[PDB]
RNA sequence: UUGACCUCAAAUCAGGUAGGACUACGCGCUGAAAAUAAGCGCAGGAAAAGAAAAUAACCAUGAUUCCCUCAGUAACGUGAAGCGGGAAAAGCUCAAAUUUGAAAUCUGGCAACAUUUCUUUUGUUGUCCGAGUUGUAAUUUCAA
RNA sequence: AUUGGAUAUGCCAUAUAAAGCGCUUUCGAAGAGUCGAGUUGUGCAGCUCUAAAUGGGUGGUCAUCUAA
RNA sequence: AACCAUCUAGUAGCUGGUUC
RNA sequence: GGACAUGGGUUAGUCGAUCCUAAGAGAUAGGGAAGCUCCGUAUGAAAGGCACGAUUUUUCGUGCCUAUCGAGGG
RNA sequence: CAGAAUCAUCGAAUCUUUGAACGCACGCGCCUUUGGGUUCUACCAAAGGCAUGCCUGUUUGAGUGUCAUU
């Protein structure tokens, strides 16, 4: 039972792990709520909600 | 012989006679109405296809052919007719889009599709330049 | 021979009593057979013994149609009223469930279905 | 995603962490019943990749078998007999000790509307899939009975093809 | 037939005590009183006490078994549990 | 010389398959009974001088011939994600196999989906 | 007192953990955040609770009726939860503070988390009990939470808390996290 | 003092499902004096196999099954396989990458509304409870 | 009397969307008590030990395939 | 140990018969 | 004729069984077994009900006690 | 011998005791409701119920299992 040895985590890794860019999803208003909204409007127009 | 078949041999219950057999069970044609009119309910399918001018198969026939002696135009005009009737693939703009592209064009000129894309307030949806032109040409 | 179309437009308790009557003569008719009877009476046993069956069939048809209407448009209905086709038919996938496709499989046959074409010659 | 870390942590089966957990867990299971249901997979990545989703209809059972055929193959057939209304999807190794090997067995309900309506596990509802484990159709079944594409893997021999115009 | 046992009919059968009526309906005392208040339910003193108490002597309140069995199918009893759920 | 296979059903298997051909194309009339296969070279020294039908046209054969993978299976042109053109000879023999096919093809129009608004 | 087979199982298992020589990576999940900072951490967290499925509908109907008659916003600020989602955030260095449930059942799930958060330099703490973290997000249980970005109004409060977690969790212990737990 | 959960129960709890039969052909497992018989388990109108951790050594082939041929050859009296000709052809789905500007997903209860081999069948819509972030949808499957 | 699939035509339709293909100054996750080594029972299985990432498998340095 | 149906038309160097 | 033909005849609150256990069989809890199956029945089983109370937050508090078949018994 | 049919067809029913066989055994009970009697706190009858393994959900819980509440 030796003391815990950190041969990798003793340093802080500055760059993010992933290199891929940020897709425009995370800057534009949600598309998924838009499907919900337009389905919600349709029921209101057709008299379901 | 089996008890099961001896049951209805020594039983009094009439069989379930099912009348099914047809010599030359040449299946009649459904699907296309043009071919169904001009089918020959006697001749074989490979004769009928060659009679109409339709290639039964594009690949070589793995046997013999038939040597007894030592519609396609209709399908063509029908085809181009339907392509003409269902041709207007162009789509209009919904009232939202009608305002959506108008506010972008009323402020970024009309041809600077790279500038409208970079806009953060009016181009809220972050539509790329290729779709901005698509919405533009769709307006006219 | 009570006609069934006459019976089936009666009332429930009206059919209940006629059944109560129909037991009596058939009970009496058999009594005369063991004590000795004529040919006409002996033949009349069979007709009455079917006339009980006709009435009882009419009662059940009325009673079950009441349950069928009372249970019309409910999620769960009595087992004696449901479909009885085959144990395997009942446990097999419904056509709606067999018809189900993933959203990916709905895009594939939407934009790229099977075409109708023709090879010229 | 953590399922990357978990899988690379399940490779080291004798490190300080795994050794402690194996002895700690193998003790827990040996107090519990031989075939006992699990409230969740003890390996949420291995079960994940074999066809388990955290949704109603998917059932995890844990079973121990003595050491000394194939243990994974017995784990299927013993649980497939235990929950006789449930289909056997897959199974995996969770732990072992000097006497037993422990497995978890992924089962699905053919009778559940959340299963009967999802078109990625609709197939197992079909009648042909009754008791797959009893017929060598699970992965351990297909591997064991030589089912495999390659050169490594009866009536065609001892018959006479006595044709008509011979 | 067998020798019929004591207290299998009559005043030892219809008359049922409060504690038994609790465990027959599966209720706590406070709910039992509530459904006794809402319905028309009241103790009825048997003519022969020790006969009606399986030979016991202690003072106990009694109810008609017919009365308790009516409370078994009362639809409001469910609305007591639905409030325990709520 | 135990259990024997005797071929008294050979003439009835000949017709069973003929009727299956008759039943099939009658369901899909205008289109041929079979797909187009490529022409490929057998993989040996006893057979590399002959040409025989392949399994389908590789990704590059259709890309040069002018059909994408998705629309090539609809109009009846099987694809072969395994096979690949190691020499320009096989590419040209099969590119012009699809060229004559796409010339002899009459793709009938389908039904469109036209929403009331845009 | 004959115990049930499962009461005996619960208690023997608890005794077993304190007796064995726990590995260091599992030993750190026994020395956790104190109580005063725990309520302070959750005081902030309970500002950024994600809206419930009840609120997410009542809001979206309001837009629907606005569209249905006649008719844009700011980024929704809330707390990030979910193991895969959070583990990605640390790696993408989008997380400001990570709170790790102390008692996750298969400990494989979070055993690597303190090392990873240390590796990317994300200030982390091991908060007591998952059900506390569950109620913040309106769930039965959360294996891990993470604060990724707060409004400017509470930016000062988060900075104050982060320095406390540094001083009370990581400044303390630290060395004790590298010793085999248990053996008592 | 009050509550979250975790695990474990109980119920004539609400709704469901399993068993036994037939067994010509199917898939296992066990096994004699042939991988046979007998034994054991399990299915369907077919089963199994199946979209290469595959051949080959070419100008290369291209899931599986089946027929002919290979061939009584090769290898070691047993007894192949590839290629070759045919029959038929159809491809695909997950796990592993953050929906994070929004669990977008689903079972169930009730309420309605339709539909029906069908008053027996099958769903949609709303609504409440739950399932689920220890991961349900959308997206992707290496051909990318 | 039930029905299969097409055709014509009517009525609704969430299209604020979804999909194919050019292009890339960006990236490309890929299944472990399993492969495998030693021995034992008749390719698989048991025991003992136990992996890797241009890695691994299978063929003749190349070719081919990408298991669990 | 006996019995039963299978393997099974088990095993023949041998006995008996084998048709105008 | 015990043959066949054709009919008739066994009446129970108090007589017996049904009620009980013995040796043992024996399901279950469990555990083996590739498997038909095997062991196990006191076994590391949450294994059966009683009373009290103006009703207790109008959401139950407090207190007590610890299978089954099988013919001489009735 | 003394709208028929010792008919056909078959989409509606009936389907005794059993048997996987399922309240317990190879006769004995329990549960809910309903009824009867020129007999009504007794008796009797009737209809409908009570097998085990498992799954989803539900309700009632157990725990010196985990933790919280100035």
């Amino acid at each position: 039972y030796p003391d815990y040895d950190d041969f990798f985590t003793n340093t802080v890794r500055e760059t993010p792990l992933s290199s891929a860019p940020e897709p425009k999803r995370r800057f534009a208003p949600s598309k998924h709520e838009q499907k919900r909204i337009l389905q919600l409007a349709y029921a209101i127009r057709k008299g379901r909600i | 012989a089996n008890p099961r078949q001896r049951n209805k041999q020594r039983s009094g219950k009439p069989r379930l006679t099912r009348r099914n057999a047809n010599k030359k069970a040449k299946a009649k044609i459904y699907g296309n109405f043009v071919i169904q009119q001009n089918w020959d309910k006697h001749a074989t399918l490979r004769q009928n296809y060659a009679r109409l001018g339709l290639l039964a198969t594009p690949n070589y026939v793995t046997g013999g052919v038939e040597k007894l002696y030592p519609v396609v135009r209709q399908l063509e005009e029908e085809a181009v007719k339907k392509a003409a009737r269902q041709s207007n693939k162009m789509l209009p703009l919904s009232a939202f889009e009608h305002a959506y592209i108008q506010r972008l064009i009323n402020k970024y000129g009309t041809e600077d599709f790279e500038s409208m894309a970079k806009d953060v307030k009016l181009n809220s949806k972050l539509f790329n330049g290729s779709k901005l032109k698509n919405l533009y040409i769709r307006m006219k | 021979a009570l006609k069934t179309f006459e019976l089936r437009k009666q009332s429930q308790e009206n059919l209940a009593e006629q059944l109560q009557e129909l037991r009596q003569e058939l009970a009496s008719l058999r009594v005369q057979k063991i004590a000795g009877g004529s040919g006409s009476k002996l033949s009349k046993i069979k007709t009455t013994r079917k006339d009980i069956a006709r009435i009882l069939t009419v009662i059940n048809e009325s009673n079950r149609l009441a349950a069928r209407e009372a249970y019309k448009n409910k999620k769960y209905i009595p087992l004696d009223l449901r479909q009885k086709k085959t144990r395997a038919i009942r446990r097999a996938l419904t056509p709606y469930e067999q018809s189900r496709k993933t959203l990916k499989q709905i895009k594939k046959e939407r934009y790229f279905p099977l075409r109708k074409y023709a090879l010229k010659a | 995603g953590a399922y990357k870390y978990l899988e690379e942590l399940a490779k080291k089966k004798q490190s300080d962490v795994n050794l402690f957990l194996s002895r700690v867990r193998a003790w827990e299971y040996r107090q519990m019943n031989v075939i006992h249901r699990a409230s969740r997979p003890s390996r949420p990545d291995k079960a994940r990749r074999l066809g388990y989703k955290a949704k109603q209809g998917y059932v995890i059972y844990r079973i121990r078998v003595r050491r000394g055929r194939s243990a994974r193959c017995t784990a299927e057939e013993r649980v497939g007999r235990y929950c006789s209304n449930l289909r056997v999807l897959n199974s995996y190794w969770v732990n072992q000790d000097a006497t037993y090997k422990f497995f978890e067995v992924i089962l699905v309900d053919p009778s559940h509307k959340a299963i009967r309506r999802d078109p990625r596990i609709n197939w197992i509802v079909n009648p042909v899939h009754k008791h797959r484990e009893s017929r060598g159709l699970t992965s351990i079944g297909k591997k064991s009975r030589g089912i495999g594409k390659g050169h490594r893997f009866w009536l065609r021999h001892n018959t006479l093809s006595l044709r008509r115009y011979r | 037939a067998r020798v019929k046992q004591k207290g299998k009919a009559g005043a030892a059968r219809i008359y049922i005590t409060r504690n038994q009526a609790l465990k027959k309906l599966q209720l706590t005392l406070a709910d039992f009183r509530r459904i006794c208040i809402l319905k028309g339910v009241y103790p009825r003193e048997p003519k022969n006490k020790k006969k009606a108490n399986k030979g016991s002597t202690a003072p106990v309140t009694f109810y008609y078994t017919k009365d308790i069995q009516y409370l078994l199918h009362e639809p409001i009893v469910q609305k007591f549990r639905e409030y325990k759920v709520f | 010389q135990r259990y024997v296979k005797t071929w008294f059903n050979q003439p009835g298997r000949k017709l069973r398959r003929r009727q299956a051909r008759q039943t099939k194309a009658a369901k899909i009339a205008p289109r041929p009974v079979e797909a187009i296969r490529p022409a490929v070279k057998p993989p040996t020294i006893r057979y590399n001088m002959k040409v025989r039908a392949g399994r389908g046209f590789t990704l590059e054969e259709l890309k040069a011939a002018g059909v994408s993978r998705r629309v090539a299976s609809t109009i009846g042109i099987p694809v072969d994600h395994r096979r690949r053109n190691r020499s320009e000879e096989s590419l040209q023999r099969n590119v012009e196999r699809i060229k004559v096919y796409l010339a002899h093809l009459i793709v009938f129009p389908r039904k469109a989906g036209q929403p009331k608004k845009g | 007192v004959k115990w049930p087979e499962y009461i005996r199982l619960q208690r023997r298992r608890k005794i077993l953990n304190l007796r064995l020589k726990v590995p260091p990576a599992i030993a750190q999940f026994q020395k956790t955040l104190d109580k005063n900072t725990a309520t302070q951490v959750f005081k902030l967290l309970n500002k950024y609770r994600p809206e419930t499925a009840a609120e997410k509908k009542q809001r979206l109907v309001a837009e629907a009726e606005a569209v249905a008659n006649g008719k844009v916003s700011k980024k929704p600020y809330n707390v990030k939860y979910g193991l895969n989602h959070v583990v990605a955030l640390i790696e993408a260095k989008k997380a400001k503070l990570v709170l790790i449930a102390s008692d996750v059942d298969p400990i494989e799930l979070v055993v690597f988390l303190p090392a990873l958060c240390k590796k990317m330099g994300v200030p982390y703490a091991i908060v007591k009990n998952k059900a506390r973290l569950g109620t913040v997000i309106h769930q039965k249980t959360a294996a891990v939470l993470a604060v990724t970005e707060v409004r400017e109004e509470d930016k000062n409060e988060l900075a104050s808390i982060v320095s406390a977690v540094d001083a009370n969790f990581s400044a303390k212990y630290d060395e004790s996290r590298r010793k085999w737990g248990g053996g008592i």
